[PDB]
């Protein structure tokens, strides 16, 4: 059928008339194909044959499938010409905001863009042309009275008109629960079978007095229904069974496709881990080159494939009930995270594992962790859960508060699952009284990649190094870890560097740079340790003294 | 009849994607929307429309109010509203003893918008988890938060106010966007009397907040007044100054900066030189001023930055050009997004009474939590540019109050 709903206006964009690409020569059997075809499109409504009037024009092809034979139109210059559209590509849902059903029916359209009616007075712009053999005489000419396969606004005009044509029908049913993809409905109910079965019947009768046909009852699909990636019954939810292969030789591809099936099950098998297999593809050129797996990524994947063994499903939402969050360190830099309303049965589960720059904390990583999670509960629940952290109301108040950066988190309660996440250090709010003054300083030369990292202090004491492959900032960083490993346990210290003030002063207990790293493990070690700043070349006392010394030979 | 409107040169509608909404939201503005249409504001629309603009709810009272953030539709309409239909920014404004501010949006509703125009002001209610299609419209009448609805509306609105302006020869009263502005310097009774006033006339067109800007104070920068110095005191004190000399004219050092002569201990105690004394005084003196030589530019965007100082305290600058500060300034009272949130009202409501204009704002804070949380607290019916920094911890160092 062609449905009777009203068309949507269409129109090429402003300053742009409709294609006009000359017809390519076909063989004889792709003529007598699409002859064919035609003809039987024709017969159904699908084209009208049109005149020579028509000066638009198409290129259409056939290809063999099987024994059968396709018809394709290449729309790529009517696309080019034809107007943008409300995108339909917006989002999908997530099986875990989904509400459990008694019964759940897929209805799928049969030839769904063929079913549905194009604006007439755009209908000429799709004129295309059967060639006749070797192009000796004038072809036979067709334009479309329907929504074409492969014009973009086929996908986005069939959507607004299944969403139209349900709208009576959901006014009638608000029970009911219906979800359009592509050219399939998912059709819910708390009805008891035989209620259930006879509300489709209803659906498909007034689809069908829309000019929509559907399988019946014999031909419709039974339960779980694959999606997205995801396998569906009326009351659970998983992913797509995912087969970890068992190979000696892993090449680049294969991991890369590891990883991503490891990812994908992560939102519902907790405690999923692919970092070990991920370090593997690092500066990864070749997807066909073999990349040997490491102790630890044979573990990891060993650890994965343990719990992969056997089926997780997770369960769907409740509006009455609050969210509960959990989440975990796993290893550093590495989260991961369980949603559930009674514990614990997971609504789904997941992972975070993303530096937000160079240098952070673990305060940090969980605040991060926190506001991924809110804004995904959002669009999932339309609501926040409740949290579940690994620390301290005081750890983290300490923290927020005294950070420059502003914050704020979800409701939360403090859950004891180690490991927790502490401060692992304090810089002091005041100097030291007893403890030495070291001012720090370095220097660097920008074609030599050379420079010098030293110290002067008030008691006397001096220092400088030479650095190899080292930039005027790396030498800030080299300068104050110098000052940290020669001081006593309670140190002040005097950089001229906002850089190094900005890093240090972050609290950060991790990071990219080794120097960094050297320079956490100091201040972890120390007892005390104030940091100050003040502005180079100002003639500032000890500032100028080292100044001198590493700039000499930069 | 419509007053026709025009896009900038070759630009294109918005298209801008609909940000995620929790339930209660959803339902408000559906509830909203259902009685709009009804009585035609606005009109239900199909995929031949690619355009979109995001709407919000905000609570306003415990009566939700529809919020349609307008800045890109704003943003390629600015020669229509600005240079076309312009509205004049009064001098006097900041002047007053007293500034009320009223919402006159309801006014433009009852204005047809251009019917060629109607097709970029699409919006879109969206469903939880996507589970159906967005709910789209686009407006019939002018809509709230769009910069061409006063513009349009501005003859009418002259048309309103001037039997008032008349017989109130020294109100000022002055336009921006959804807001009107009313300013005196009476009694602070008396000037609510005439607010009242001018709501009567206002009441009869179906159009239906104190500010004392004479009493905004610069915010200076403060100087520490010690007891005793030590090396470390003397090191932040010339740190500061050096950054007010960016600034300030006649920012003087180097007295202060003899104190700091050889390697010394930070806790050492050092006794003040008479002159490095004078010096502090007369910087102190000069960082009390508003900045000599800084003067607004209409052609230039303003920009304002905020430190977030602890304990419930924040600093701001409004610049055109960092440190050529036009304006500076506090706000005090924990919930950090809460009043940040209120703090960027605040600045934006000063802004638009001293000069017309709003600015791009620096914010201290993570984009994501941002975009979380703000709608939860905002009550204003328009919403100024942002963008996310992280504070150079020097900086909120110098701005630190007392
Ligand atoms: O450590 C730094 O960041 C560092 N930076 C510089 C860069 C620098 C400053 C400067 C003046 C006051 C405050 C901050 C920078 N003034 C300069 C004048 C000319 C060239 C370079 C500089 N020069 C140094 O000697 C130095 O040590
Ligand atoms: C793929 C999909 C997307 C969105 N919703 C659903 C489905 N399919 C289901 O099988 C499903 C399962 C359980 C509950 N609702 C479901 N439905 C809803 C319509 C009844
Ligand atoms: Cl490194
Ligand atoms: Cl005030
Ligand atoms: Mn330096
Ligand atoms: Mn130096």
């Amino acid at each position: 059928p062609i449905s009777p709903i009203e068309t949507v206006p269409v129109k090429l964009k402003p300053g742009m008339d409709g294609p006009k690409v000359k017809q390519w020569p076909l063989t004889e059997e792709k003529i007598k194909a699409l002859v064919e075809i035609c003809t039987e499109m024709e017969k159904e409504g699908k084209i009208s044959k049109i005149g020579p009037e028509n000066p638009y024009n198409t290129p259409v092809f056939a290809i063999k499938k099987s024994t059968k034979w396709r018809k394709l139109v290449d729309f790529r210059e009517l696309n080019k010409r034809t107007q943008d559209f409300w995108e339909v590509q917006l989002g999908i849902p997530h099986p875990a905001g989904l509400k459990k059903k008694k019964s759940v029916t897929v209805l799928d359209v049969g030839d769904a863009y063929f079913s549905v009616p194009l604006d007439e007075d755009f209908r000429k712009y799709t004129a295309f042309t059967i060639p006749s053999i070797n192009n000796e005489t004038p072809g036979i000419r067709y334009q479309y009275n329907v929504l074409p396969q492969g014009w973009k606004g086929s996908p986005a005009i069939f959507q607004s008109s299944m969403t139209k044509i349900l709208e009576p029908f959901r006014k009638q049913n608000p029970d009911i629960v219906i979800y359009q993809y592509m050219d399939d409905l998912y059709v819910g109910s708390d009805l008891e079978i035989g209620q259930h079965r006879t509300k489709i019947e209803e659906l498909r009768q007034h689809l069908l007095r829309w000019g929509l046909t559907t399988p019946d009852k014999k031909h419709q699909k039974e339960p779980p229904f694959l999606w997205m990636g995801y396998e569906l019954h009326p009351d659970k939810w998983t992913v797509q069974p995912i087969v970890l292969p068992e190979k000696d030789s892993w090449t680049v591809n294969d991991i890369q496709k590891l990883v991503g099936k490891l990812n994908w099950a992560s939102q519902i098998y907790p405690g999923i881990k692919v970092r070990q297999l991920c370090k593997l593809l690092r500066g990864t050129k070749a997807l066909t080159e073999v990349i040997p797996l490491t102790e630890e990524a044979e573990l990891e994947l060993a650890e994965n494939r343990e719990i992969l063994k056997e089926p997780v499903h997770g369960v769907y939402y409740d509006p009455s009930k609050d969210l509960i969050a959990e989440i975990q360190k796993q290893g550093q830099g590495q989260w991961t995270y369980q949603i559930y309303q009674e514990p614990f049965k997971n609504l789904k589960t997941g992972k975070y594992a993303r530096m937000r720059g160079a240098h952070t904390n673990d305060v940090k990583q969980l605040t991060e962790a926190v506001q991924k999670i809110t804004t995904e509960s959002i669009v999932i629940w339309g609501k926040t859960p409740k949290f579940k952290l690994p620390i301290q109301k005081e750890t983290w108040e300490t923290w927020w508060t005294e950070y420059w950066q502003a914050t704020w988190i979800p409701e939360w309660e403090f859950v004891n699952t180690p490991p927790l996440v502490k401060l692992w250090y304090q810089l002091e709010k005041e100097p030291i009284v007893g403890a030495e003054t070291f001012y720090v300083d370095g220097a660097a030369n920008r074609e030599t990649k050379l420079g010098k990292a030293g110290y002067v202090t008030n008691r006397g004491r001096q220092k400088v190094v030479t650095l190899t492959d080292t930039t005027n900032q790396k030498t800030e960083l080299q300068a104050i870890y110098l000052a940290l490993q020669d001081s006593g346990l309670e140190v002040n210290i005097v950089t001229d560097s906002q850089y190094a003030l900005g890093i240090i002063q972050a609290q950060p207990d991790q990071s990219e740079s080794e120097l960094v790293n050297q320079i956490i493990e100091q201040l972890i070690k120390k007892e005390k340790v104030y940091l100050a700043w003040v502005p180079a070349h100002k003639g500032i006392g000890g500032n100028e003294q080292v100044d001198k010394l590493v700039s000499a030979g930069i | 009849e419509t007053v026709p409107v025009k896009l900038k040169p070759g630009m294109d509608g918005p298209k801008v994607k609909q940000w995620p909404l929790t339930e209660e939201k959803i339902k408000a503005l559906v509830e909203i929307c259902t009685e709009m249409e009804k009585e035609g504001k606005i009109s239900k629309i199909g995929p031949e429309n690619p355009y979109n603009t995001p709407v919000f709810a905000i609570k306003k009272s415990t009566k939700w109010r529809k919020l349609v953030d307008f800045r890109e539709l704003n943003k390629r309409t600015q020669d229509f509203w600005e240079v076309q239909l312009g509205i004049p920014h009064p001098a006097g404004l900041k002047k007053k003893k007293s500034v009320t501010v009223l919402d006159v949006g309801d006014a433009y509703f009852s204005v047809p918008l251009d019917e060629d125009f109607r097709k970029y002001t699409a919006f879109t209610i969206p469903s939880i988890n996507n589970e159906t299609p967005g709910i789209r419209y686009q407006y019939n009448v002018l809509p709230q938060g769009w910069k061409g609805s006063p513009a349009i509306f501005q003859s009418s609105m002259t048309k309103i106010l001037e039997p008032f302006r008349k017989q109130n020869p020294d109100i000022v009263i002055y336009q921006y966007m959804d807001d009107l502005y009313v300013g005196s310097d009476l009694e602070i009774g008396q000037h609510r009397t005439k607010i009242e006033e001018l709501r009567q006339h206002l009441l009869r067109w179906g159009l239906t907040y104190e500010l004392h800007p004479d009493k905004w104070t610069v915010q200076p920068i403060v100087l520490p007044e010690k007891d005793s110095w030590t090396v470390n005191d003397i090191q932040k004190l010339v740190g500061k100054l050096n950054w007010a000399s960016q600034i300030y004219p006649g920012i003087k050092v180097r007295q202060l900066c003899k104190l700091l002569r050889g390697t010394k201990a930070l806790t050492e105690v050092i006794p003040l030189t008479e002159e490095a004394e004078l010096e502090l005084a007369e910087n102190r003196e000069i960082l009390k001023e508003p900045v000599h030589g800084v003067y607004y530019d209409p052609s230039k965007d303003l920009i304002a930055e905020i430190q977030k100082q602890g304990q419930g305290q924040w600093t701001y600058q409004i610049y055109q050009e960092p440190f050529k500060n036009l304006k500076t300034g506090k706000y005090a009272r924990t919930n950090d997004v809460k009043q940040l949130t209120e703090a960027v009202q605040k600045i934006t409501t000063e802004s638009i009474v001293i000069w017309g204009k709003t600015p791009k704002f620096k914010l201290p804070i993570q984009k994501e939590t941002w975009e979380t949380w703000w709608t939860e607290y905002w009550q204003a019916t328009w919403i100024p540019e942002w963008e996310f920094v992280n504070t150079p911890p020097l900086v909120k160092l110098w701005y630190q109050l007392e």
